[PDB]
């Protein structure tokens, strides 16, 4: 997250690190959000590759916020299924969406709690919380903090002025400033985008791409979670 | 200028393609590197 502030715990209890253990440390790699006690969202290229009926090596944890200390909440639990949704394009990044089967349930409690769905077709507005634990300039270092940053959302029309008509699908949800600083970077895929425009916290995203990270002129993109909702549902047993 | 629209290429551990208007869309995911 390029251009954020340090979270708290317990501010974004359903934010996920998805982690891939190797010899002597467990690296994240990517965000993810809780949707129940045994599912988690995600973005489908974080997963596009792996052995989705037997998943070695990968787990999620919960109730983090510095990664360089246990502070007492964190809930490692390892991902025993992925789900990648069967439409996805490796390149194009089209139905960049994949659920994981955790192993075992999370434990819910003030740090570790779902995120809402909005209802399918919803249309996000206002202001957005992106979050994760992604490099904080383009190119640059990873926090060990969790992360916050506040973006407004971007019609998919002023997008493609950017990025190109057919390379944004109305799938696709763009998020940033005009005169950059403020964005997802490497790092955060596959971590929430937080609308609250119904008076209530739902995932409205999920970071999936951009031209570098905070440019100006390059929002973010983000998968629109309301185009996937059903997906969701139907895939998460 | 910059790349030609359709192109692919890899960025550390992220996969990206040309976009239509010359540019690098690129995933967002962590490298061990
Ligand atoms: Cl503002
Ligand atoms: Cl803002």
């Amino acid at each position: 997250i390029v251009g954020g502030t340090d979270a708290t715990l317990g501010e974004f209890p359903y934010q996920l690190s998805f982690q891939e253990t190797f010899i002597g440390f467990s690296f994240h790699f990517c965000g993810a959000s809780i949707y129940n006690e045994n599912y988690a969202i995600t973005a489908g290229h974080c997963v596009y590759g792996d052995d989705y009926e037997n998943p070695s090596g990968l787990q999620i944890v919960a109730g983090e916020l510095d990664m360089s200390v246990n502070e007492g909440s964190e809930q490692i639990i390892t991902v025993s299924k992925i789900i990648l949704h069967e439409n996805f394009d490796y390149n194009l990044l089209d139905n960049d969406i994949s659920l994981l089967k955790l192993s075992g349930s999370l434990t819910f409690n003030d740090n570790v709690a779902p995120i809402a769905l909005p209802e399918q077709g919803h249309t996000a507005t206002g202001d957005v919380i992106v979050t994760g634990w992604g490099t904080t300039s383009e190119g640059g270092n990873t926090p060990d903090v969790l992360q916050k940053v506040t973006v407004p959302l971007v019609s998919d029309e002023d997008c493609r002025a950017d990025y190109g008509a057919d390379e944004i699908l109305d799938s696709m949800i763009c998020a940033g400033v005009p005169e950059g600083g403020k964005d997802s970077c490497q790092g955060d895929s596959g971590g929430p985008l937080a609308a609250s425009d119904t008076g209530s916290t739902y995932l409205a995203g999920i970071v999936s791409w951009g031209y570098g990270c905070a440019r100006p002129g390059y929002p973010g993109v983000y998968t629109e979670v309301s185009y996937h909702v059903d997906w969701i549902k139907a895939n998460a047993v | 200028q910059e790349c030609t629209p359709g192109q692919t290429k890899k960025q550390d551990c992220n996969t990206c393609n040309c976009t239509p208007t010359g540019v690098w869309a690129c995933t967002r995911k962590g490298c061990p590197p």
